[PDB]
């Protein structure tokens, strides 16, 4: 499809038509966007270069402005010096106007040809040219040329130097040609004859935007080169403390907090302490709330640790100063300087910090603005980190929180109701004390809203859920009744649907979804509600279980895989080709299968009374056995369930790799399901087969206090629970399992006392990558194989991109793509197999590392059957860590 | 002297300030990591001593980033899948140690003691690392003495600095062992593991080492496509390999590395009567290389390489990968 | 069609085909829009843009609304120290805040250069019109044509609104004359001179399509003599006076004359023939020669 | 309960460790209702419950808020503070709060000794923030920051640039063209946090001529750092620098320091060309008095000559070298000074040596 296009553009910039000349060239980056393939990047380029060597001088400025815009696609061009040479064949004319657009080309192209000393040269005379753009072009170009090409930048330097020194220049032109200096940290001689260069010209060029534009390039050269950062931060601190003039303090302040962002731990205490004089000192606001900022970032660091009193008295000043920013940032020092610092008098301060959080409460309740909603949000997170870094004082602030959410006009009720669940997952006595007065203002809370009442009720339904551990009391009755008569918005109950099917209440879940069963203004949007509908009337079946109880389980156990089998049926009659539902199907399988596989283990369990002793003894004495103690029929079905969850764990690493888009919480969600399984399989092989296979104590520590959630504390307990009743009852009683069963029964029922949980990539799935895998074989349109003389050789020539749908850098990168490609016989030679070996040793595991969003390898295989054949690719997408990560494109070609 | 003040302040701090959080301490390495590489990349003369400390910190780095591992908060006999970035940390552990020991050419006793105790405590993070999946307990009686023999050839063949190195794992093991060999070797790595958490950071001291580099000289270096003629019977053609930088004699050191597309790899053996040597501090290597294989159809790709030997066998990768003619069949 | 020309190229996300047929028809029924030289200035050049715009307009550019700077312009203390750091203050903005300073700008430009005044003024000035002249530059073009007026007290021709200027761009060359010693001015009014031209030269090629409901010829002599016409023009004008010739205005104006010529030149090289056989007299052989 | 608020209020201060949510609860209240100006008639009450608070127990009191309790002290006062702000009706209760915090600061700097601004910072700097009234003179006010600056102080020299300030913000008076150059060195030469505020409302509304006294300031003056900051007044309000007075501006240009370059170029770049023909004319003839420095005089000349302005757009470097056509013309006098000075001026050699 894509050469159509190109012929078409070809077409089109074949007759002269400047109008169609100029809309082909603008719609070229759109056929660079829609495919990334090198070979027609590299066409379209040569058609660029050709249409910029003769031109009426306007199509070269939209070419430039191509070649500016698609930058990414320019390292993927095959013919390079005849691309170079097309476009140099024009700046030996006598336009100026074409000279300067050359050059910009030029500059633009400073990534891809850092060494061609003609574009250096020819930079390096126009640069000094009687002209006014030209001169612009090359100095953009130098400044191009410099940031790579080391050789150009010892070439260039002393050059600038001079065209600054020369005193025969504008205002202006030296004002663009400071920042040329940016790039001159290839060499410390660079650096220091750079560093004595802006020195010179602060000390002898003294104005407000000269000073600005040398301060900015000599902190861009100490930060790209961190050799002199510290002499840098004492300049911008004299600066600080001696110019008088307000640009340039604002100036620092920026420089100092770019440092911090960038790099925080070149700071000393002799520079912290100087920068709190100069902020003690500051008869305004803006300047002490930039220092502050900057202070506030230099905190969240090692930079705080390394400090350890002058920054402590600052903050403390400035926690209850009159405007909200300065108050927001002396708070967020203090919380920080909590966290990190473990002081002994620092103890004290925590009090100063739990009042001084209400300074930034009482302040931005009912202010409805964003610079209080900032600082708001500010304090808030600061409070979430008190919390969850420090368990002290959690109910220092829950009851702040309490009692100031009487006090807004239901505008921060919303961002409250957020910090109270962010800070209820991870002690759950603070959801059971606020739960009474969650419940109150959520009855008091439906008199009238009209503002934002949609999301209000979802953040006091989602807080409601998280601090309540059953929702079985009048409280469901009363949500249910506040929910009712009030506005009947779809996707408000939907998603409070959702969070309680996320934390665990399916009651209510089950309600809600048979509430919405009935207005559903599409068919697939039905069905995704009838078997989440069925999903939880299922979870909520799974509960009616009782302890110590083994009649109704399997009635119950029934029950629930009806069920199940139901929501996943409606489930897949939902899936089509569009937006396709592959995790949820697997999920929902593999959930069924292990419980199918649980029935199974309690029905053996039941039926080993089943005359099992005497079944197998007819034909060899099972009492006193060295081969195999308690020899019964019973063993058979032992091994059936350990090799089910063996398999059943497989699946569920195979299901975790499988995403690559889950978040943390499922993908610990699916560890501590494969978690369960593999203790359940260890329990079956260990405790009821012989003790004497493994034999192996568990003699370690688990369960640290590093779980976000109540789920995986519930679960960890339950673990802990199972290992303490297995690591004893080992040596104890014989083989034939008679306490065995009992304790495995047990926890068994201990592992389905939590229904389930499910987490957030079960809906709103984001971040789309893909990786497209389109190799370049013979031409095979039809699915004939490809005639190959068998004997000779067959190339595959393989490469792929990929896509992100959604922001890339959000959960993780990739890094690397292990290619895999194999090979099989597809007609049956003896066997129902490919044959005895499946001429499957051809693997050829490559594993390359894409710099830019597109890579390309080189595949073989050698064989000599004259018949059919299948040759299959995989990408395995590599993250920084390194984690398999088995994706499922399944491209498959025969020859 | 700005880059020898920059570095020791470095080197202070990085061993100064070690009493911190663990996610702080973290930070802290992957901040001096990243400015010695920026060091590196910058200065010229002081690059080998500047790469010297940004390795020897990646390694203390990846120590304490498998040292901090989710592993030992979960369930200890469970071990799914995916949840040690140690076990195949300890290989590259192994790796780094391996090229910083033998691709430097100024190293120092104290250097050579100081890596051999690094590489001691990369084999017990291995041996916790593999105790901790291993079901069966008669497999871990044999790595278990194995690593007593380990520890045993490293205290007798370092007999002196020993007493200079205080609070260190090596001395506390030493001091340590004699009680350790009469218990289970499940309590014995018990007893490593809750002793290598906290055991010590030992100081490494500089010298005037440099790197062992090579160059991409345009013998068979990156151009055109240039396509030979050739046959798959015979060998295809013959190419010429590039100069070598401070190498340290590489006379039976340098191998020579050959990636074909197809699974197959050749690594022919160097030839000692081709090594000149006119630039002493900078070398030269001539020699010539044979290729053939079947025919290919295309012109896909090859790749030659240099690496380096050691007393057994290992393998180093020194010089950029620098691909060679298509020489298509 | 220029301000809503840029606000669609810069959206290439979205608006596939919408910003590409709307260039293409810029490009064939406005060429004197898309004159390379008009709107290249806002390319980057070493990221310093806009650095002194987000340092340098917190405490001021907040109470300066266009009638202080007109009420500022005239007035009996003709001093310029305020005017100066006022128009001086707003030359950070985006070209798109200066819309409602235009007018201000124009009807005074005549005003501007009326006795003992400094050098960077007309310098900002000029500047502030060419960072005006990236939007809206017809309407900016009209006004300043309708500001650069003899005033000799009598209304002979005013406001030449679209048809009496784009059909004779010589309107442009017949201003208060006092502008020919001025090389900011005289660089404006040669980029009005250049964009009328080229839009003359479109006009006179639509009406020949809306006509006799051979001409074509007629129309390529009447466009040659009028470069040709304009040529000479600006050649007189280089004329040193009328009864130190390196270190003056009118090396600055001869200089940007040559420019000009060079460029009209290069776009078109039979007016430099046409111009070479009607001729010129000798005092500007070793201009030319030496400028072009 | 405006009765028993004052109770409350002193119940809360000495230790009621309950009480406070209560207060700040209130206090958020009563601002709110504040800000909906809807009869908000609260903190009137809570003002004077206050007052009558500190007025019986100002010691005890004082110490117990700016030792026990700090945290709480210090969020009323920020409250009332924002309470006085926001509720600007005629200020009722900004003169008792101004009072309150008055006599606070006056009984915690004598019996707070140990704990120095630990809590009654807050207060300091809310009454430094109100005390920031406007001069009734706007005539005699640069003589009292004369005679601060003389006798060395800080916070009196604040006050009296502050008061400065607000006169200038105020409406304008006759101001003096006497001391002014004398506050300005004085205000240049000791460390002003306002300096540049000062000096922009010394040369916003002055009627007077600002650019001599800042020529005068930066010819005699020694400042450092600000020196930068005058050389912005050079640019700002003097579009031409022969403009007022020719001698001065010579005698700074070119003299027998730092900034010299960039007032050079300035001087170049934006000069009109028959002051430049007049300054080149006037600096190269026969005087024996130096009132011009040669070293400057030299590259001067050099960028007169090759100003970018006289070479727009022709090509680049095409000249005839068998000899130069377009030259600067001078005179017979003015050759033989300007070559005096040369070969005068290149006698130093200090460490330049002879090649």
């Amino acid at each position: 499809d894509a050469n159509s296009a190109l012929m078409e553009l070809d077409k089109g910039l074949r007759s002269g038509k400047l109008g169609e000349q100029c809309e082909a060239v603008v719609r070229f980056p759109r056929l660079f966007q829609k495919y990334p393939f090198p070979i027609l990047i590299n066409s379209a380029f040569l058609k660029l270069a050709d249409v910029f060597r003769v031109g009426n001088n306007f199509l070269r400025l939209c070419v430039l402005k191509v070649t500016q815009q698609s930058e990414k696609h320019l390292e993927k061009i095959l013919n390079v010096d005849e691309f170079v040479k097309r476009i140099f064949s024009v700046i030996h004319s006598n336009d100026p106007v074409a000279r300067a657009i050359t050059l910009r080309m030029l500059g633009s192209l400073a990534s891809i040809i850092p060494e061609r000393k003609n574009a250096h040269h020819s930079i390096r005379q126009s640069l000094d040219s009687h002209d006014n753009v030209e001169v612009e072009a090359a100095v953009f170009a130098a400044a191009n040329f410099s940031a790579q090409s080391k050789d150009f930048a010892v070439g260039i330097c002393n050059k600038i130097s001079e065209m600054i020194q020369g005193l025969a220049t504008p205002v202006d032109l030296k004002l663009k040609l400071i920042p040329i200096l940016q790039h001159m940290h290839h060499d410390a001689i660079l650096a220091s004859s750079a560093r004595q260069l802006l020195q010179q010209l602060v000390t002898s060029y003294p104005s407000t935007k000269m000073v600005i534009v040398s301060l900015h390039t000599f902190t861009l050269l100490a930060a790209s080169s961190l050799v002199d950062t510290p002499k840098q931060i004492q300049l911008l601190l004299q600066y600080l403390k001696n110019d008088p003039r307000k640009a340039v303090k604002r100036l620092a302040i920026q420089d100092l907090k770019l440092l911090a962002n960038k790099t925080p731990h070149t700071w000393s205490r002799e520079n912290i302490q100087a920068l709190c004089e100069c902020a003690l000192q500051t008869p305004y606001d803006s300047l002490k709330l930039g220092m502050l900022s900057v202070l506030s970032t230099l905190s969240g660091t090692i930079a705080i640790k390394h400090y350890f009193s002058d920054l402590v008295k600052l903050a403390q000043e400035c926690c209850y100063h009159n405007n909200r920013g300065i108050a927001a940032h002396g708070v967020r020092v203090l919380t920080n300087i909590t966290v990190s610092c473990q002081e002994k008098d620092l103890l004290a301060l925590e009090q100063d910090a739990v009042f001084g959080l209400e300074s930034l409460l009482v302040l931005c309740s009912q202010d409805d603005s964003p610079g209080a909603q900032a600082t708001l949000k500010i304090a808030l997170n600061c409070m979430v980190k008190l919390a969850k870094g420090r368990p002290h004082l959690s109910q220092s602030v829950v009851e702040t929180l309490l009692t100031q959410l009487h006090s807004a006009q239901d505008a921060a009720r919303i961002l409250m109701c957020h910090c109270l669940a962010a800070i209820a997952m991870q002690l759950p006595v603070l959801g059971d004390g606020m739960l009474g007065d969650l419940m109150e203002l959520y009855k008091v809370i439906g008199r009238s809203a009209t503002d934002k009442q949609q999301e209000l009720l979802v953040s006091l339904a989602t807080v409601i859920f998280v601090a309540s551990q059953k929702a079985l009391s009048v409280e469901s009755k009363a949500v249910i009744k506040q929910q009712l008569e009030s506005v009947s918005n779809g996707w408000t109950v939907y998603r409070i649907a959702r969070q309680a099917s996320r934390m665990g209440n399916h009651d209510m879940a089950k309600e809600l979804y048979q509430s919405l069963l009935t207005q559903v203004a599409s068919e697939h949007f039905y069905f995704w509600l009838n078997s989440l509908k069925e999903f939880s009337h299922a979870e909520q079946c799974l509960t009616g279980l009782q302890e110590e109880n083994y009649s109704s389980a399997l009635s119950c156990i029934a029950e629930s895989l009806k069920f199940y089998h139901k929501g996943i049926a409606s489930l897949t009659a939902a899936s089509t080709p569009l937006n396709p539902l592959s995790f949820q199907c697997e999920f929902v399988k593999l959930r069924i299968d292990l419980l199918q596989a649980f029935s199974q283990l309690i029905c053996t369990c039941n039926s080993l009374k089943t005359s099992p002793p005497p079944a197998i003894a007819t034909t060899i004495a099972m009492t006193l056995g060295n081969d195999l103690q308690r020899c019964g029929r019973i063993s058979n079905q032992m091994k059936q369930s350990m090799e089910e969850f063996r398999s059943l764990a497989s699946r569920y690493g195979d299901l975790y790799q499988a995403s690559f888009d889950a978040d943390s919480a499922t993908l610990r969600n699916v560890e501590l399901q494969q978690q369960s399984c593999l203790l359940i399989s260890h329990a079956i092989e260990a405790l009821i087969l012989d003790p004497e296979s493994a034999s192996f104590q568990e003699y370690g520590s688990t369960g640290t206090a590093h779980a976000d959630s109540e789920y995986e504390r519930r679960m960890m307990s339950v673990y802990n629970h199972v290992l303490e009743e297995v690591e004893s009852l080992n040596r104890k009683y014989t083989p034939v399992s008679y306490m065995h069963t009992a304790c495995l029964c047990n926890a068994i029922i201990a592992l389905l006392k939590v229904p389930l949980s499910f987490q957030r990539y079960f809906f709103q799935k984001l971040q789309s990558t893909s990786i497209k895998l389109a190799l370049s074989p013979s031409p095979r349109n039809p699915a004939e194989p490809i005639a190959v003389q068998n004997n000779q050789q067959l190339a595959l020539k393989v490469e792929g991109v990929v896509q992100h749908g959604s922001k890339p850098g959000l959960f993780r990168k990739i890094q690397s793509v292990c290619l895999n490609v194999s090979s099989t016989l597809q007609s049956k030679s003896g066997q129902d197999y490919k044959i005895p070996i499946d001429n499957m040793t051809n693997e050829m595991e490559q594993r390359v590392e894409p710099h830019n969003d597109y890579f390309s390898t080189q595949f073989l295989l050698n064989f000599a059957i004259l018949g059919t054949h299948n040759i299959t690719v995989e990408s395995s997408v590599k993250d920084a860590n390194g984690i398999v990560w088995k994706t499922g494109p399944r491209t498959t070609i025969f020859v | 002297d700005p880059s020898q003040q920059f570095l020791q302040q470095s080197l202070e701090r990085v061993y100064s300030l070690q009493h911190l959080d663990p996610q702080g301490a973290q930070e802290l390495l992957e901040f001096t990591i990243r400015d010695l590489q920026r060091l590196g990349e910058l200065q010229s003369e002081l690059a080998g001593v500047a790469d010297f400390s940004a390795t020897y910190l990646r390694c203390q780095l990846l120590l304490i980033k498998a040292l901090q591992e989710k592993l030992w908060n979960v369930a200890a006999p469970l071990y799914l899948k995916q949840s040690d970035l140690a076990s195949a940390a300890a290989k590259q552990i192994m790796e780094e140690t391996y090229k910083m020991e033998f691709m430097y050419s100024g190293v120092e006793n104290k250097q050579v003691v100081i890596i051999h105790h690094m590489r001691l405590q990369a084999k017990a993070l291995q041996l916790i690392v593999t105790a901790r999946t291993t079901r069966g307990l008669d497999p871990l009686f044999g790595m278990c003495e194995k690593f007593l023999q380990e520890v045993d050839f490293f205290q007798r063949y370092f007999i002196a600095d020993l007493p200079h190195l205080q609070d260190s794992f090596v001395d506390k093991l030493l001091d340590l062992m004699p009680r350790l060999m009469t218990s289970k070797p499940a309590e014995v790595v018990k007893i490593l593991q809750t002793m290598l958490r906290q055991s010590a950071f030992l100081h490494l001291p500089l010298p005037e080492q440099i790197h062992k580099a090579s160059a991409t000289i345009i013998e068979p270096a990156g151009e055109s496509d240039n396509p030979l003629r050739f046959t798959s019977g015979l060998v295809v053609a013959l190419d010429v390999d590039a100069t070598l930088e401070h190498v340290q004699d590489p006379q039976n050191t340098v191998k020579v590395q050959v990636l074909y597309p197809d699974g197959q790899a050749q690594m022919i053996h160097p030839k000692p009567a081709d090594f000149r040597n006119p630039g002493p501090g900078r070398h030269r290597l001539i020699t010539q290389v044979y290729l053939s294989h079947t025919a290919w159809t295309e012109a896909c790709q090859v790749e030659v390489r240099l690496l380096l030997a050691y007393n057994s066998s290992a393998r180093i990768p020194k010089c950029p990968w620098m691909e060679g003619g298509e020489m298509s069949p | 069609i220029k301000f809503l020309i840029r606000q669609a190229q810069g959206l290439q996300q979205e608006l596939g085909g919408l910003h590409s047929a709307l260039l293409r028809l810029l490009a064939t029924n406005y060429p004197h829009l898309c004159i390379v030289d008009d709107w290249i200035c806002e390319e980057e050049i070493t990221g310093t843009d806009a650095l002194l715009r987000r340092m340098l307009l917190t405490n001021n550019a907040k109470n300066h609304s266009p009638k202080q700077l007109q009420e500022a312009f005239s007035a009996v203390p003709v001093n310029n120290t305020q005017v100066m750091q006022i128009i001086e203050h707003l030359t950070l903005l985006s070209a798109s805040e200066l819309i409602p300073y235009a007018e201000v700008l124009t009807s005074n430009m005549s005003q501007l250069l009326n006795s003992g005044v400094p050098r960077r003024i007309l310098q900002t000035v000029n500047k502030l019109w060419m960072v005006l002249n990236t939007v809206m530059p017809r309407r900016l073009w009209v006004m300043t044509v309708n500001a650069l007026q003899p005033s000799i007290k009598f209304v002979r021709q005013q406001k030449y609104t679209q048809n009496d200027l784009m059909i004779d761009p010589l309107i442009v060359l017949r201003c208060d004359q006092r502008v020919h010693r001025c090389p900011p001015l005289m660089d404006i009014t040669l980029h009005m001179l250049n964009g009328y031209l080229l839009a003359s030269k479109a006009y006179l090629s639509a009406h020949l399509k809306e006509t006799e409901q051979t001409r074509e010829e007629l129309k390529n002599a009447l466009l040659a003599a009028q470069d040709s016409a304009a040529v000479q023009i600006l050649l007189e004008i280089c004329l040193p006076t009328e009864e130190d010739n390196l270190l003056c205005n009118l090396r600055e104006v001869q200089c940007l004359i040559c420019c000009l010529l060079h460029q009209m030149y290069i776009a078109d090289p039979n007016i430099a023939k046409l111009v070479h056989f009607q001729g010129y007299p000798c005092e500007l052989l070793p201009l030319t020669v030496a400028g072009i | 309960a405006r009765v028993v608020q004052g109770s409350p209020e002193v119940p809360g201060i000495t230790v009621r460790v309950l009480q406070a949510l209560a207060t700040l609860l209130s206090s958020p209240h009563g601002g709110a209702l504040v800000m909906s100006m809807h009869r908000s008639h609260f903190l009137a009450c809570p003002l004077l419950r206050q007052l009558c608070q500190y007025q019986r127990c100002v010691p005890q009191d004082t110490g117990f808020s700016s030792l026990f309790l700090k945290v709480l002290l210090q969020m009323l006062q920020w409250l009332d503070s924002p309470g006085v702000e926001g509720g600007p009706l005629r200020a009722q209760l900004r003169m008792l709060a101004s009072q309150a915090s008055a006599g606070r600061r006056l009984s915690d700097v004598r019996g707070g000794l140990l704990r120095l601004a630990e809590a009654l910072a807050f207060r300091q700097d809310l009454e430094v923030v109100s005390s920031t009234v406007r001069a009734v003179i706007a005539t005699l006010r640069s003589g009292e920051q004369c005679s601060v600056e003389p006798d060395l102080i800080s916070k009196v020299l604040q006050g009296l640039i502050e008061v400065r300030s607000p006169h200038l913000e105020e409406l304008l008076t006759a101001f003096f063209s006497a001391t002014a150059d004398a506050a300005s060195p004085f205000p240049a030469c000791k460390p002003v946090v306002v300096v540049s505020s000062l000096l922009l409302q010394e040369e916003e509304p002055l009627a007077g001529g600002k650019p001599g006294a800042d020529g005068g300031s930066l010819e005699a003056v020694r400042l450092g750092p600000s020196s930068g900051l005058l050389v912005d007044w050079l640019e700002m309000l003097d579009p031409e620098v022969v403009s007022s007075c020719p001698d001065l501006q010579l005698r700074l240009l070119f003299s027998r320091p730092s900034f010299r370059p960039y007032l050079l170029t300035l001087f170049t770049h934006q000069s009109s060309w028959p002051t430049l023909h007049q300054c080149i004319r006037v600096l190269l003839g026969k005087s024996r008095e130096q009132r011009f420095d040669p070293s400057a005089s030299l590259d001067f000349l050099w960028a007169c000559i090759h100003v970018p302005r006289i070479w727009q757009g022709r090509d680049q470097r095409t000249p005839q070298k068998r000899r130069e056509e377009l030259v600067l013309r001078v005179q017979g006098p003015e050759l033989i000074s300007l070559v005096e000075l040369i070969l005068a001026e290149a006698e130093t050699r200090s460490q330049d040596g002879d090649t």
